């Protein structure tokens, strides 16, 4: 019962960590594109 | 554009006229039909090649003073290079994000 809840919480935390790792690169690419296309001309 | 093809055709015609003159002289001096017409055509082609060469030499002489048409759109070349570099960086970042997502799932 409680062990299953703890394991689910650990899995959710790992998934959230991977999600944040992906979002870091996502926002990095967004900033890079939006800042490089702005210096055009 | 068309002047290059014109000069190439003029050179080919000069070569053909030389060949035709040689062949006509050979046929006329071999023994004694169409040698007269052949010699006439060879002379006409030689005169035409000479006229074409004289006309090409008597061109408008665009500049003849300095290096003309200075500037080969280097700005556009650099802009295209930067656009290609942007596309490449976007592709690399997208591949990195895809690898991260694949490692996630």
């Amino acid at each position: 019962e409680r062990r299953e809840i703890v394991e689910v919480n650990k899995k959710l935390k790992q998934k959230n960590q991977q999600l944040k790792q992906i979002m870091d690169q996502l926002r990095n690419l967004i900033w890079d594109i939006n800042a490089m296309l702005a210096m055009r001309n | 554009n068309e002047r290059l093809r014109a000069l190439e055709d003029i050179e080919r015609e000069i070569g053909a006229i030389l060949q035709n003159a040689g062949t006509a002289i050979l046929e006329l001096s071999k023994e004694k039909r169409l040698l007269d017409r052949q010699a006439a055509a060879f002379t006409t082609s030689v005169q035409h090649v000479e006229a074409e060469l004289s006309a090409q030499i008597r061109y408008l002489t665009q500049v003849a003073t300095g290096q003309p048409h200075e500037g080969s759109s280097y700005s556009s070349r650099k802009d295209c290079q930067m656009a290609l570099k942007r596309v490449d960086y976007a592709r690399l970042k997208i591949s990195d994000v895809a690898r991260t997502c694949e490692q996630m799932l």
